[PDB]
């Protein structure tokens, strides 16, 4: 199998569409446009009405580039996710991942967000959309929340790898980041 | 262009007001249900410039306080 | 049957003076406490007098619409059937299902979902 | 379907034969009507609103004036006999 | 809410025929090991007056008793009867507190809560003076946790939400008071 | 009356938002958009196609005549 | 002496008798009612509600429109007799004889401050836990309304 | 691997001949047919060879794991 | 007295008579999950049962659309 | 048998109703011929497996044509004899068959 | 993991505590098999239908017969009515048996 | 060697009542709607979570 390293198990809607490589946006360009295309390839392998080749309504034009559209971006999205769950090259996305969690871990700052939803919500929402991409050709859902069940250790951001030393991060310890499990419950256990 | 239908995608202003006039029902009922995405799209601006959330209701159960049992605890005993 | 008819018509007077007119509630709170200020509490007298100021002013609220029912009956004619039908579908409900979502994205908005208390 | 066959037909027609003042009782395919039975316009008409009443059958005024022996009445029925629609309770349940 | 339970007393006597429910008495007492108690005997009114004067009498005490339950595993009822003890006896402590030093605005704001369907915002004047009454003679201080000082719902000079009818002697006590407490 | 059954569940199944319009919070409410922009393609859809209406095709024909001139 | 009993008696002998669809459709609405009776009772008086206005509201009233526009045409009595008596010989659907007639309770617990209805349990689960299954249903009510339309209307 | 598509485009050409004689035309019908089939049908053979090239590490790496497996119940 | 099929005679000789059989049917298995919910204070059943009634409801119309237009069907002359 | 005697008089007019309901129709030998049958083929077969320490083709085959024999000579009376015994021979084979494969299947 | 057992309050319900302990156990990476979770599984299902306790109370019942005890002396005395809960049957010093108010709370 | 990698594949592991794949990968009730905390019947505590069960992809 060809695993790598797994980034975010449940990445963010914003985020996949942050990481999207000049060739995903290639894909959305190729789908967004081989729609229309492929409305007149048929008329080519076979005419609709007659025997001779008659150019499809400009009104069908514009209806197929919106299902091209609509299903370009997909491929583009599920491109974007392989990477994130491990499934596919992510060299160039660990070393960006390792730079914004490190920038947000130095600036005092929760690598997820800030949320606006209440600890079970936050646990809710990581079930509904977690691996929701497994089905994303049937129908759509994204992870649009701020959530914490991304499936990683943050202890893996401290340690420096190599070519990272020059960024100069200072990282307090995780009991003092905002927006934290561990950082939140130290008053009542039962509230953050 | 005495009363032709606009077209949807070189008129868009022209476009809108044939169905305010010939088609009230339809066009004044999306503006009313419009609002509703309008107004929660624009909390982020109330979170800053007119007043901040309150704080969570506390239904979670009695508060239990994050710490250890106080063995020192005494009084009102048997 | 006719009994039928008329304990709805003043039953949907009561619910729209329930629902909108603040049901049973004093038309003014200082008119109300001056009435209420002149028996004593501790003699059911008090809670007789109190029944019927808070009756009476569902009672006034719920006569309004009784006599709109009556009204509205004696200055508008009949409408046709098919347009009644033309007329709640395309009409009425796309207005009713735009308050459904125009009401909690207001209240969201400024932070004020409701409670029961 | 239609269950009428030609002995079906023949048989119950005699029997509303057997019901008018007809000159002889024996009566087959060959026998006529206005001939053989004696029957004229007016009672002629009922012997054949009669069959329409038991083999259902409507006779047009085409054949109206064309009608000459009982043989034809018999082989008519089934050429135009056919079962009531019926409801969609007995159909299918 | 209002399901029906098979814990406590349904709607109507039909649902207790539909259930054959049978309302049983224990005549036994607990077993002699068992060091006794003295039950709390106050109603509903009583203690919605006084939730919060015993929250800060007892809250050292309510805490070990709900602490106590988490570190049972499970085993609470058995694991916790002497931490329970200790709460109760530390509620009589306020109630009869209340009793004889401010007995006349305890019963007088309790008594309101009886007239306006126990909710705290009816009896605004009747709670105003208990609470400066007990300041004065126990040292408690009513406080709703998670919010500023300045944010609690009782200190509202013109709250939104006022009762439809006005309790007389919680009118007459605030005007007695009025002027002569409150020159 | 029958397309009354769709949109008669579609309401009746909004009560389980409104006794907990609160706790649900934002994420209930966009759920619940959600839930009445799938009904509205039902309620468009309807809007195009004039299936309410009683509609007059039995009668109310009209035609110009035409002289043919020969 | 529970009269609910008397009822489903009465009912089960018009069912049998039943001749034409007036009699069906009454059947209906004689099993519903019992059942909204029984649960607004006993078990649970949400849903005794909830089915008043969701299967009298929308469709029993449903099921006499349509019947005014299908058609309307048209052993003995110790038999049926017979048939009942027999039949209510036995009425236990369960055949676990100590959960029948072995009474329980439970012991109510103070921990819940935060009392709420159970709708709004539902609510709090359907909208948020759930919330796949509402959006199916919502779907599927999408292809009723495209599909109740197709059937029928002939142009 | 040309060995292989090469196969494969010889297929595609024989579906087309194929289909002349379901549609009951000469052979010679508009030649473009042949070839646009071969490239059909190699783009399928690529995509194929590939699926069985990817099957082959999968399996044995799978077939690993159920050595050692029936060499404890071997024991 | 069950294993004697009795309900088939129970049920009346029309299809809309079918009809209502299946929903008496179907309202079986709702009141037994209210049942089960209600007894183990679950709202998970509850919330079953909700949905048990909502995808009745919709099996309802669809059956009585294709009745309609069935019996439609016969009657669908339109001569005049 | 009784049940759907009640259902010819809830509705005869109706063809469907009597046409299914003589699928289902048994005659009133057949209601002793079957109870007979079933009930000396469960006899036969326990009877000869007692001996035999053991189901076995052998005792089915016997059972199945002997249980079939007395149960075809009381509803197929109205045909000869020679008809009904190879009809009990050709049953037992079936069931000698399917005991000799192992019923339904062959287990541990 | 999704939930189930969710009491009326929007809580965990009486029988969940025993149905978390089952989950616990079987995914525990711990155990070799599903032998130990034998017990676990046959307490959730005691939790819900009370079967075997249940049981034990038919055996009482019966018992009670053979020794010829009546259960008007080892029973639990009951109450069937609920307007008759009365304040003498109550043990209230002062209390008569007059009817108790469950007209309107 | 055709032989032997059929014989493999083909085995099939017996299953009983106590030993089956359940894909279940973590412990329900951690946070609940509201009342989080019922009548302390939760045990499990989640601070202290044994490692739960991974399932073992064979590919890998
Ligand atoms: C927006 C306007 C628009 O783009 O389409 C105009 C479109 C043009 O219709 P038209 O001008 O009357 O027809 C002239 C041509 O024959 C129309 O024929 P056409 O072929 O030229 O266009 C049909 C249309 C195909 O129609 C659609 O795709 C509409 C999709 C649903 C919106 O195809 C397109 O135009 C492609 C561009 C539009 C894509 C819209 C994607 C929306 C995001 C989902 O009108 C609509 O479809 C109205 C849809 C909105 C209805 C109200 C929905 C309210 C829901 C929110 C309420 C609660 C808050
Ligand atoms: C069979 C039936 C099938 C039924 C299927 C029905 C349809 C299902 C598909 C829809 C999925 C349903 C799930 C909806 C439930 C979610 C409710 C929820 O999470 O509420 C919390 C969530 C707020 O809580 P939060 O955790 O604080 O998230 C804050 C931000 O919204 C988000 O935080 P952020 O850090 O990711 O981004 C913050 C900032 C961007 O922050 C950045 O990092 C910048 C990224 C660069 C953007 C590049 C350019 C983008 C274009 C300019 O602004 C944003 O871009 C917000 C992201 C949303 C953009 C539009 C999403 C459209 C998706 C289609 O509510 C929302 O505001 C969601 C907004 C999207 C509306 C719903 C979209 C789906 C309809
Ligand atoms: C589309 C707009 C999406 C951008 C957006 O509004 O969501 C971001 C917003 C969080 O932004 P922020 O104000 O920084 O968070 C404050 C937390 N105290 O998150 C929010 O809370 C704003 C909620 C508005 C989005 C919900 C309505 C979307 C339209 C309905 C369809
Ligand atoms: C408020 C109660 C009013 C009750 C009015 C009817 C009372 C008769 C007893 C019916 C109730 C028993 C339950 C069975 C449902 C009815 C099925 C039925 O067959 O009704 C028969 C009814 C009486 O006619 P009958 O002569 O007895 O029968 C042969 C008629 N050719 O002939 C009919 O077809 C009925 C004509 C009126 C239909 C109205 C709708 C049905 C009643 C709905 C309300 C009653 C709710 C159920 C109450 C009993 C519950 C077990
Ligand atoms: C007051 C009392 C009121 C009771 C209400 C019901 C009255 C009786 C109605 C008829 C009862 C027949 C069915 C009996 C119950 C079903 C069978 C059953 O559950 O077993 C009971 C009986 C013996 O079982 P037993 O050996 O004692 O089990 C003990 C194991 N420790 O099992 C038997 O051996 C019964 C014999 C059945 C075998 C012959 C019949 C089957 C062949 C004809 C079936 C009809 C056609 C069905 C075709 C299937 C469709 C594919
Ligand atoms: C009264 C008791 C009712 C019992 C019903 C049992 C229900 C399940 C039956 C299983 C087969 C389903 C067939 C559909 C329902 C059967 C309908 C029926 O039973 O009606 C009888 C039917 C018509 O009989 P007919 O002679 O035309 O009319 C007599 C009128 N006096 O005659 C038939 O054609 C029915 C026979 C259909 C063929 C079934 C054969 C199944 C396989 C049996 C042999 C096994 C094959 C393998 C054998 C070797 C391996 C063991
Ligand atoms: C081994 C299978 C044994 C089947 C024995 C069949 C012997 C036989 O010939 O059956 C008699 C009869 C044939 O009819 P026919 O040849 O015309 O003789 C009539 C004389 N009056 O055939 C019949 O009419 C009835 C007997 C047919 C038996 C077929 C059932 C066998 C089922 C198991 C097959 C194995
Ligand atoms: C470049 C790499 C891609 C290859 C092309 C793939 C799509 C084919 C479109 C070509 C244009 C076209 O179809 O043109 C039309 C031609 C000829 O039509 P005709 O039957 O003579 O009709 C008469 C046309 N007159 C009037 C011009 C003579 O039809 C074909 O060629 C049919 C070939 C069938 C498709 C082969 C692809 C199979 C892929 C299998 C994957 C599972
Ligand atoms: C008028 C005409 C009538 C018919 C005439 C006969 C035409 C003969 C054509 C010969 C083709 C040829 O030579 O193909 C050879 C090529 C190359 O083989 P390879 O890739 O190295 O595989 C190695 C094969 N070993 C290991 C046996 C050597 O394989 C093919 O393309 C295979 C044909 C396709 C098989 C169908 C299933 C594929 C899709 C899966 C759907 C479940
Ligand atoms: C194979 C054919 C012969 C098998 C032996 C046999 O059929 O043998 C006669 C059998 C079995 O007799 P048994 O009771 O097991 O013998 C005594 C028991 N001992 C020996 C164990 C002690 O009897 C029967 O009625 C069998 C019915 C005939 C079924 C034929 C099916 C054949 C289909 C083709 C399968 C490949
Ligand atoms: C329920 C209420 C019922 C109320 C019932 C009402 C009955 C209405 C009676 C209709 C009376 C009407 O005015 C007169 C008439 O029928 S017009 C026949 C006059 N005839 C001629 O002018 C010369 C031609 N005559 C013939 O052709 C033959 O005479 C004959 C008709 C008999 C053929 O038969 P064939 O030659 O044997």
């Amino acid at each position: 199998m060809e695993t790598y390293e797994l980034i975010d198990s449940d990445p963010k809607f914003s985020r996949v569409v942050r990481y999207f490589r000049p060739s995903d946006y290639l894909t959305w360009a190729l789908g967004t446009i081989g729609a229309p295309g492929l409305m007149v390839l048929f008329e080519k392998i076979e005419p609709a009405k007659g025997n001779t080749f008659k150019m499809p309504p400009p009104s069908i034009m514009r209806i197929a580039t919106t299902i091209g559209f609509f299903g370009g971006f997909y491929y583009a999205y599920t491109s974007s996710t392989k990477r994130f769950w491990g499934y596919s090259e992510n060299a160039k996305e660990v070393a960006k991942d390792r730079y914004e969690v490190k920038k947000a871990l130095s600036e005092k700052k929760s690598p997820y967000g800030s949320s606006l939803l209440n600890p079970y919500q936050q646990d809710m929402s990581a079930r509904n959309s977690t691996n929701s991409q497994l089905l994303l050709a049937i129908f759509p859902w994204f992870n649009v929340a701020n959530h914490q069940s991304h499936g990683i250790d943050l202890r893996k951001y401290y340690e420096v790898r190599d070519g990272e030393e020059n960024w100069n991060f200072t990282l307090p310890p995780l009991d003092q980041v905002k927006d934290l499990d561990v950082a939140q419950y130290k008053e009542y256990s039962n509230y953050p | 262009a005495i009363g032709d239908y606009p077209v949807y995608y070189k008129q868009p202003i022209r476009w809108l007001s044939y169905h305010a006039h010939t088609r009230p029902h339809v066009f004044y009922a999306i503006a009313v249900a419009a609002l509703g995405p309008v107004f929660m799209m624009a909390t982020p601006l109330r979170r800053k410039f007119l007043y901040d959330d309150h704080e969570p209701l506390p239904a979670n159960g009695y508060p239990l306080p994050n710490r250890s049992r106080d063995k020192t605890l005494t009084g009102y005993d048997d | 049957f006719f009994l039928s008819e008329y304990c709805s018509m003043v039953l949907m007077s009561t619910l729209t003076a329930i629902f909108f007119f603040g049901g049973y509630l004093p038309f003014s709170n200082t008119i109300h406490h001056l009435i209420l200020n002149l028996f004593d509490q501790h003699s059911i007298y008090y809670f007789i007098i109190e029944g019927i100021l808070l009756s009476g002013y569902l009672a006034i609220k719920a006569n309004f619409f009784m006599f709109s029912f009556v009204w509205i009956r004696a200055a508008a004619p009949r409408l046709r059937y098919d347009l009644l039908i033309l007329f709640c579908w395309y009409v009425l409900l796309p207005i009713v299902f735009a308050i459904v979502v125009f009401a909690p994205g207001i209240l969201y908005c400024f932070d004020a979902l409701p409670v029961i208390i | 379907a239609s269950t009428l066959t030609k002995e079906d037909v023949l048989t119950r027609s005699v029997s509303v034969l057997r019901g008018f003042e007809v000159k002889t009782k024996d009566i087959d395919l060959q026998t006529t009507f206005v001939q053989d039975l004696g029957m004229d316009s007016l009672d002629l008409n009922d012997a054949l609103v009669a069959l329409e009443e038991e083999f259902d059958v409507v006779f047009d005024d085409k054949t109206a004036n064309e009608i000459k022996t009982v043989g034809e009445v018999v082989d008519f029925v089934l050429a135009n006999y056919l079962p009531t629609e019926q409801s969609i309770n007995h159909t299918i349940r | 809410s209002s399901t029906h339970t098979n814990d406590s007393l349904n709607s109507s006597n039909y649902v207790d025929k539909l259930k054959d429910t049978h309302f049983v008495f224990e005549n036994d007492k607990l077993p002699s090991e068992i060091p006794d108690v003295e039950e709390v005997g106050a109603t509903t009114a009583p203690l919605l007056s006084a939730a919060y004067f015993i929250g800060a009498k007892c809250q050292d005490y309510n805490d070990d008793f709900m602490l106590c339950q988490k570190e049972a595993k499970g085993n609470g009822p058995i694991d916790c009867l002497k931490e329970g003890r200790r709460v109760t006896r530390c509620a009589s402590g306020v109630l009869k507190d209340l009793n004889t030093h401010c007995s006349d605005e305890f019963r007088l704001h309790w008594q309101c809560l009886s007239f306006s369907n126990l909710e705290y915002k009816n009896c605004r004047k009747a709670e105003s003076l208990l609470n400066k009454c007990v300041f004065e003679k126990m040292n408690l201080v009513k406080k709703i946790p998670g919010i500023p000082e300045d944010r609690q719902i009782h200190l509202k000079q013109n709250p939104v939400l006022k009762p439809v009818a006005l309790h007389q002697d919680s009118e007459v006590a605030f005007k007695k008071a009025q002027n002569e407490n409150s020159i | 009356a029958l397309l009354f059954l769709p949109f008669d569940l579609e309401v009746s199944s909004m009560l389980p938002y409104i006794v907990s319009i609160y706790s649900v919070g934002i994420y209930g409410l966009i759920i619940f958009i959600l839930f009445l922009l799938i009904l509205i393609v039902g309620f468009i859809y309807e809007f195009n196609t004039k299936s309410l209406s009683i509609t007059t095709i039995l009668h109310k024909k009209n035609k110009a005549l035409v002289k043919n001139l020969y | 002496m529970n009269l609910e009993i008397l009822d489903l008696s009465i009912l089960g002998f018009y069912s049998l008798i039943s001749s034409n669809s007036f009699e069906s459709i009454a059947i209906l609405v004689a099993t519903i009612m019992p059942v909204i009776t029984e649960l607004w009772y006993n078990y649970s008086q949400l849903f005794a509600l909830l089915y008043t206005l969701i299967y009298v509201g929308a469709v029993v009233i449903l099921f006499v429109f349509i019947l005014s526009v299908i058609n309307e045409k048209e052993s003995g009595l110790f038999i049926l007799i017979l048939v009942l008596l027999l039949d209510d010989l036995d009425d236990n659907e369960s055949n676990d004889n100590d959960y029948n007639n072995v009474y329980i309770t439970d012991y109510a617990d103070w921990f819940n401050n935060y009392n709420e209805s159970d709708l709004s349990v539902i609510g709090n689960l359907l909208f948020t836990e759930y919330a796949l299954l509402l959006l199916i249903i919502s779907f599927i009510l999408l292809m009723s309304i495209i599909g109740l339309i197709l059937i029928v209307k002939k142009d | 691997m040309i060995a292989s598509l090469a196969g494969w485009g010889l297929f595609g050409v024989t579906v087309r001949a194929y289909q002349q004689g379901i549609r009951k035309v000469p052979f010679s019908y508009y030649p473009l047919g042949y070839v646009y089939s071969a490239l059909g049908w190699v783009a399928f053979g690529y995509g194929f060879n590939l699926w069985t090239e990817r099957n082959d590490k999968l399996l044995e790496k799978r077939v690993e794991k159920l050595k050692e497996s029936r060499n404890l119940r071997l024991s | 007295m069950d294993l004697i099929l009795l309900m088939l005679v129970a049920v009346g000789l029309n299809i809309i008579d079918i009809y209502i059989m299946i929903e008496i049917l179907i309202m079986g298995c709702t009141v037994n999950t209210i049942y089960s919910a209600s007894l183990d204070n679950d709202m998970i059943g509850l919330i079953y049962s909700l949905i048990q009634i909502i995808i009745a409801g919709v099996e309802s119309a669809i059956g009585l659309s294709i009745l309609v237009n069935y019996n439609r069907i016969r009657n669908s002359e339109e001569i005049e | 048998h009784f049940r759907r005697l009640m259902q010819y008089k809830k509705g005869s007019a109706r063809p469907g109703l009597a046409k299914y309901l003589n699928l289902f129709s048994l005659s009133k030998s057949q209601l002793i011929g079957f109870p007979v049958a079933l009930g000396a083929f469960s006899f036969l077969s326990h009877s000869f497996a007692n001996l035999q320490e053991g189901q076995t083709a052998t005792g089915e085959f016997a059972a199945s044509s002997i249980a079939s024999l007395i149960g075809l000579s009381i509803f197929r009376t109205k045909k000869p004899l020679s008809s009904n015994v190879a009809i009990a021979v050709g049953m037992g084979s079936l069931f000698g068959f399917l005991t000799w494969a192992g019923n339904f299947n062959l287990g541990d | 993991a999704p939930l189930q057992q969710v009491g009326r309050h929007g809580g965990p319900n009486k029988c969940f505590g025993e149905f978390q302990r089952v989950v616990e156990c079987m995914t525990n990476a711990k155990h070799d098999s599903y032998e130990p979770c034998n017990n676990l599984k046959n307490d959730y299902l005691e939790c819900r239908k009370h079967k075997v306790e249940r049981y034990k109370a038919f055996l009482m019942q019966k018992h009670a017969e053979e020794l010829g005890k009546d259960p008007e002396e080892i029973g639990a005395p009951f109450v069937r009515k609920r307007r008759f809960l009365t304040s003498k049957t109550l043990g209230l010093v002062d209390g008569d048996d007059y009817e108790i108010g469950v007209e309107k709370i | 060697s055709t032989a032997d990698l059929y014989g493999l594949i083909s085995f099939t592991p017996k299953r009983d009542i106590h030993h089956y794949v359940i894909r279940v990968d973590e412990v329900p009730g951690k946070h609940f709607p509201t009342n989080t905390t019922g009548n302390f019947g939760n045990t499990v505590d989640f601070e202290n979570l044994e490692p739960r069960r991974k399932p073992i992809n064979p590919y890998l």
